């Protein structure tokens, strides 16, 4: 059973140079991510090794989803969990304008235009958490079944809250490929920042080899 | 992966 | 209007060391890709510059989707459009086993298990074709509207052909993030093969800077 | 991008 009310509760429970600031905020949010995951139904019942696999595979996309949705009332910028706003022009002059703009146009602006709500966000993140394609999983079919339950609950919530928007459910799922590509590009940048070492311990562990 | 482990345990 | 019958027609109209073989096949399939795109309703009515943008953004994912679905009755291998089967062990001993295995487990095996059919494939590809996030588009809203029409037509086709599988529509859309990540990894490999030049002209043009 | 252009034109 996968009630959207519990998923909402999970989101509400965790509510709080530019590359340095982004990194500090990300490290801090990794601790919060663990607390969020434990509130998603059935996750803590998975074998410890699997919980580890799922969080190491999904962490960067889960973090991107949160700061994008947090930033929807923000013009041309991003609200970090630390309370700091990072604007376009600031990211452009640090040499990271391209990736910043992708987040803004592909995620933030589209979340704003449709008024994606916090239950919808939480469900998308729970779907990303329960990724059955994660390597090493002791039972991928158990994770797939939990994924199926989240998106069945999501589809029923959209059809009830927004009955006049029949395409909304698909519209939500169709931000996930953008999220995946932006997550991959962010990882490349983080490995470069690690290399040109001018990064705190939890973020560092997430960038370690398995 | 000690930090993630310790946090998942309690 | 976006009838799944026309999309099916488009698919049926185009029906036909390992890295060298994969590349030759890909070049050949690029010509076929253009012919396929012109059969997808409303695509040829888009401004020429936009048609170019959409094909340059989507080509690698469109090709991956086709060879994966072509390979579903194949054990641990891939059927190329040239008639040649490439097996696991062959890809492993050419140093490309990792990416090959991802295609097999994330795409081929999941297409097989659900019996994804050719109308479903064609719709997923048309959705990938009409990507409103493509940079430079003169009217992104026109492309988004064509995307919306494909997936509305797809949802109605699944609910009619497979009424006993309510999750099938979402299951289809949820292979798209895997497709995006595998498409990105393939591109990295192709740029390396271009670099260690031991590649035909259309594939080469697709790898050129915009 | 000449090849793609020529093919899209006819």
């Amino acid at each position: 059973d996968m009630p959207v009310e519990r998923i909402l509760e999970a989101e509400l429970a965790v509510e709080p140079d530019p590359v340095t600031n982004i990194c500090q905020a990300a490290d801090k949010q990794l601790f919060t991510l663990v607390e969020w995951a434990k509130r998603i139904p059935h996750f803590s019942e998975l074998p410890l090794d699997d919980q580890v696999i799922l969080l190491r595979a999904g962490w960067n996309e889960l973090l991107i989803a949160s700061f994008s949705h947090r930033s929807i009332a923000v013009k041309d910028g991003i609200l970090l969990a630390t309370g700091l706003h990072v604007h376009r022009n600031s990211a452009h002059s640090a040499g990271v304008g391209a990736i910043f703009d992708r987040v803004l146009t592909e995620l933030v602006s589209k979340m704003r235009d449709m008024q994606m709500d916090k239950t919808e966000l939480g469900c998308l993140r729970a779907i990303v958490l329960f990724n059955p394609d994660s390597k090493g999983l002791s039972n991928p079919a158990e994770v797939e079944a939990l994924r199926e339950k989240v998106y069945a609950s999501l589809e029923a919530y959209c059809k009830h809250k927004y009955p006049e928007q029949p395409g909304r459910f698909a519209k939500l799922l169709l931000r996930l490929p953008a999220l995946r590509s932006i997550g991959l590009k962010c990882l490349e940048h983080l490995f470069f920042f690690k290399l040109i070492g001018d990064i705190d311990t939890f973020l560092m562990e997430m960038l370690e080899a398995p | 992966h000690k930090i993630l482990h310790r946090l998942l345990q309690d």
